[PDB]
């Protein structure tokens, strides 16, 4: 895996040239902005079983065929596995968020997903529904104003909409 | 590559659970310290000429055999001397590169995994390259956390060597 | 115990190394941090009787059905009273605990290892629970990083129990 | 293994009770005092090397019967091993100075090393002149004044000197 | 699917040996049992609806609170009494599908694994399921071998949620 | 592990001999008397839940001293360890109620306990004062006329009470 | 694997309903037939060592260019595999016969034997002859009326012939 | 030693479960077996001495070449003779001693675990217990499951030995 | 092929390093005992068809009943006298084989890996095959190394027989 | 792995016949003249250390671009294998001579190596070339008359020579 | 320790078997060989002191900076010449405990384990003991094969340095 | 393990001293002598199975409470396990017999065999009786003159029987 230093410094050490100052006032704005993402991080990791409980809950309201007898969902232990999933999805997406870069999304999460679920048999579709929820939530409630110095986090949250889209687009 | 984030994540990640408070600790702590990293980065990046022909200038003071001795590991050439000053700027530059990433990663991948096997085959000596960046930490005129930064990093470099 | 010193010893020592500048950076952060942890220490802690009687008097008034019917598991005589305060208490100490030390080792290791067997076996409902938490939350009484500290430790809680 | 805090929480813990005033200043105290320790680790991680090599070299010109052949340091092997241990001893120290409490030295180190020396054959009163060695060179290098803010480390030097007597005691 | 005969056959496969007597003993055990088994299943399946609906006032009856409580996981709405009927519905025939079985294959399969985290994520109780499964054994109206069977899944069932 | 019919077959190679009229006569007494040894197994695995706690329960009520803090049962962790080996225990003597014989119980659950709750620090009189309530609501649900055919079940109750005192004595 | 019971419960939850009348009547014929199943299982089982030599034998006589220097069953240790094979398919026979089903020895013996036999190189058809002599000596023992109590096994003997065909061809 | 009850228990034991609804029909149909069981022991062990010298004797009328060789594994003398006379019998016991059981626990551990590496070493040859195990299974007169338990025995034994 | 030369080569691959001073030694013991296994070799392939016949006779003299009962595995027909000749010839060819070889490879995995196996199923007796190779030991006309080599190797079989 | 003699028994016994004469007499002439090929393995394995590193230091002198800032060979441990790998390369050709049969080299060694090479990026040219100055220096340093019995090995170092072409056109 | 015995002992025991032909036929090979063996024994052991005189001065004279430069690693002292007496006799001693032992062992037990570690360690330099074993197997007048071993052994020595 | 030149360079080297003439002498006759060691090992490893079966029948004959019914003989398992120990008695025997020297016998067979037999309850007086009856029987065969050279062995004998009745002292 890679964050924004990682990089920086790899595509220099395979140029094999030093530093330019472009690059380390980059890097330094990069330092200037880590309290919001802290920030980020952490209201997405507390409200994470909130957003997947909402999300679950509307996924299974607005496409009742997963849940029917017969259904890709319907037993507590596909249940669980589907929760899981959701889960481990959004963890991926906060670890991305945190490192600055969606190396580890793409490597560790998002590679060979959409094989495996061709395979077991689970549609793409609804997991992909299920991401842009998450996406809404969490979103909603990273731009919470109420017990935070007020400040600018524009490009922060279109940051995370993209590793959430990014999710969606390569899972479905 | 080993970063203070990366480690954090890794660690995150072999538990299978979410990013808890010391992790956000230590990044802070990482952001905190980036601003002597950086400061250390610039100085040393600015006057890295003059410290590579320094540091090449010491070694041949110190061991002056090595400019007299025929041999194909000897910069008693001018093929010799241009290894020299090529292995100088590679550690200078590599420690360039583990001042900015914030942890000894670009050293332990670029340079340290493998160095012993090498110095052995091609009949190298660690002492050389040791001189070399005891002339650097004398001669980077940085003082303060800046310093102190510069002066850990190229310890840990002498210490891999030594 | 899980704390951040801790671990950071133990990441270094499962590898057979010294402690790099990663270990110590977190360690830095972690100072920079215990003021604020401090801070909502005393605060929780100077008002424990309070808000331990608040939590309680939410929870009753939630679900009046604890106070109602008869058994074992219900708060309907004094002794299921007794055994409710005794639960705050020590929700609302052990994360005091984990205020203090600087993460989340006493919450896993004393209250969250082992809570839903508890739970299944005795009959009980996290969501009591929850709500008694989520009473102390919006009734510390605390602004800024020592309330950022406070909240997040109670959302861990929460989500556990959750 | 525990620190100083975990110490404290613990106590508190098995006493069942809320911590007091006292115990809150003394941790206070103890936070304050964290860039010195964090000094005097970085400053004997950077020295081990040469603090080890040294110790070594003074311990078999003080003590010549151990590098002549039969000795229990006669072979690449054996001092390679010799060499080995003395750094361990060192990095468990280290590791007891940044926790601040001898848990860790106590449990992952001393447990059981005498009776690991006396069923190899291992001398422990060479291995103890050997940890007075190094003691006293890395109380040295600490102590160290150049290019560095000046203040008072009189309680930090005392109680690492604490530790490599409890790791030579425990040795012997 | 964890049946008897399936049991028995994948036993004798792990060692790599033939079907020995003991096998065949237990494949007549669960032969001269399937009397009873088959006369339970078939009476429960002929009143199931019966069974569903006094179930149900059952759970209602015990916990009113249930009725009341404005929430998504409480009955106050016709929603909600759809999915109690229908998780009591579940119950039922997955209790029908181990009797016809012979064993708790269905029920460890369909039911039990995953049970725990469903219903601490959408915040049930056990102690609906549990009254309602009471009250299924209770009106059954079964004696004999069938009844004793009818139970015993039933008391699985039941000890599975508690 | 030995059953009944293995014990008799063993002692009968032991000697070197074919059994005699009086161990069939036995055996075949045994083997008549199944169907009320597979009703009490049945019995205590339907009721085990509700007689671990309600033993648990009362053995609380009696010895305060164990879920104050500091006591021996005093976390989730603690007191989930304490309901597993109480239905550990339960479990071992309803193997040893099926089988007909207490070898099983001796060999693979109450060898060698008494030493790793010493070790531990678990003081056996509690965990004895438990298994006694939990061999009272045992026997009780066993004797049971409700539901039933009518028969002779004083051997039974007989052999079930010196197990449940067994363990009881060998982990106190 | 799935049996009889399993297959139907199987269908049954898919589709999500009770079991009707039709199925609990085809179950109990099922349970009704067991002894004669049994019966054919224990003999099977009992007589699969002259099986296996008489159909070895055989196939041997039939196709002498197995044996001859250089054949593919030329050494002990090939002629010990070739009857190793013989006995595991003989023995996954019976498993489908107590079954009921054949999905036990379509999952755990056919499963991707062509292949394997195609890269060894060993010749499919000896195998298939080899499965139709087995399959001939096993029914002849079936249908032995010696010593046995007289009665209808047409659907045993035309299930197992089933079975015993579906491997030949699974194989060849 | 290998029981079905002890099987069932092994079984339930290895997973750390109860005891469930099929291994309580295995012991039943253990207790069914039993009376065929306990007939076929009865009617072997009361006519042990004739089956074992008619067995002796037809195994020295099949290979008659056993009591004329000059040899340490032939029977041409008393030595001989003896030894074979309590070869059948121990085979004639461990029999017995499987149907009792209800399993083939005897037969395995008492006589089939290192029966080759016997037969190998002292020059045995196993169609002399073939012979005798046929003749006992031809002559043991019984009808029925006891005749049906006791030739299942028998031919699990020949197997062994083919 | 188990032969002295791929041991060595195996020894040293296993352990990624040159090959040493001592399987030079090894395989220079090799080339040295060669001169009498090849004198072997020759000896036992020129007087193949006499050895084979006379080991033949030789069995057919000491176990007469070979050839008067009655039986699939017995030589009373010409198939039998057939089969015969035909292993007696692969137990010599083997032999020659492994004489070659320099090592006991071609034994092990040509004949005896599995023979155990196949006497016991087919219902060989491995006193046969013993007595035919105690006969050409007896009969090679050998003399000194050749003679002991020829020995050896016949008494390897032997003992794996046996 | 087979050798002279394995690869001769291997013929007979696929074909079935014993050995003919004129094999006995090439295995002779085989077996009479290996102390040349033990002078051969002797001097490649002692002179190893310096084939190695002469080669690959003309390598980089002929092909600069290899240890230039981005290539494959610019790091240290990137350089530590390909050093490993020409080492690995001599060690299976040695094996390969003293077997008198190439079947050990292509079985362990250039069994895939060329997919590999290619999933992972490394040139083959490169690799030919190394291999190539490394052929060149052992059949200098094996042709050596100094200090050893004088005699004819042309034929020993034609089979040399092939080895390490095979090898060269099979890592090509 | 590593001898050509030993080695075939462990071969065959970890296979748990007897010993075959191709353990005898490398011990023969070493008895071959032992006679050069002892030869270059006794021939480098009754020269030692001259041996080890030269090779001292062929590294003084070859590298005049370790007899002039001021350092504790050095032999610009008696105490350095002493320690480099004593090194270059230590390898001369373990070369001839390897001449007599047949094989690798003694210099991969007494000196190669570890060697890199020292050599790092205290700073000292392989290209020293490389230039003193090159002068011993220049000078140390054998002829034949037990100039071939002392050269074998001589050069594994100082591949093992480089 | 040490055979004889390893245990005269181990304490050579312990002494830290060269070899001197005296014992350079000695290993000079040590392999002088290795022919005779040679046919001794072949003699004896050719005859294992005979001295083991003739030692097993010899020693039931002599003692029959071991062989009769509850004796520690009695099955076919623990007939095979006493066997099996005899073989690998005998194997160590002929392992130090080759190396000359009673290390590896000491080290790998008796090393701690009499408390296993304790513990196991095998009787230590008939294995030390079965280890002398096979020691008689390989000193016979190995001082057979027939088809050999004639020459002196008494030493080597002289030596087996020394390990042999080291054994036998070691494990009675
Ligand atoms: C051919 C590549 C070169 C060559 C070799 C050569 N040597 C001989 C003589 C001998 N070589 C050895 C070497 C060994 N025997 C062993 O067992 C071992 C390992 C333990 C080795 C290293 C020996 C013992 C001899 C015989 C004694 C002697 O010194 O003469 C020959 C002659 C033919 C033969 O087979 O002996 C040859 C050709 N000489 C060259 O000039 C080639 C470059």
């Amino acid at each position: 895996m890679l964050d924004a230093f990682a990089k920086v410094v790899s595509q220099a050490d395979t140029k094999g040239e030093f530093l330019s100052s472009a690059q380390l006032d980059a890097l330094s704005n990069v330092v200037k902005d880590g309290s919001k993402r802290l920030d980020a991080v952490n209201r997405m990791t507390s409200n994470a079983s909130t957003i997947v409980a909402n999300a679950a809950r509307s996924l299974f309201e607005e496409q009742p065929q997963l849940i029917q007898p017969g259904g890709n969902a319907y037993t507590n232990r596909r249940m669980a596995a589907c929760l899981r999933d959701m889960e481990i999805i959004l963890r991926y997406v906060t670890y991305a968020t945190l490192a600055g870069d969606s190396s580890v999304l793409d490597d560790r999460c998002l590679n060979g997903l959409r094989e495996t679920y061709q395979a077991l048999g689970v549609p793409g579709g609804s997991v992909a529904a299920g991401v842009a929820k998450m996406k809404d939530a969490a979103i909603a409630i990273v731009n919470d104003p109420n017990g935070i110095t007020k400040g600018d986090c524009s490009a922060l949250v279109s940051e995370i909409a993209s590793y959430f889209d990014r999710a969606a687009a390569a899972v479905a | 590559m080993k970063t203070p984030i990366t480690e954090a994540i890794a660690a995150a990640d072999t538990q299978g659970r979410f990013l808890s408070n010391t992790e956000l600790q230590a990044v802070n702590g990482r952001f905190e310290r980036a601003a002597a990293s950086m400061e250390a980065a610039r100085a040393l990046t600015n006057n890295a000429q003059q410290l590579i022909d320094g540091a090449a200038n010491a070694v041949y003071q110190k061991f002056p055999y090595t400019t007299q001795m025929q041999g194909a590991n000897f910069a008693s050439d001018s093929r010799g001397k241009s290894k020299c000053a090529r292995d100088i700027g590679y550690y200078l530059r590599i420690i360039t590169y583990s001042l900015v990433a914030g942890g000894t990663g670009p050293l332990d991948e670029y340079l340290i995994a493998g160095l012993d096997e090498i110095n052995r085959t091609f009949d190298l000596s660690p002492s050389w390259y040791v001189e070399a960046l005891k002339y650097i930490k004398a001669n980077h005129g940085l003082s303060g956390q800046a310093a102190n930064e510069a002066n850990t990093y190229i310890d840990y470099a002498i210490n891999a060597l030594s």
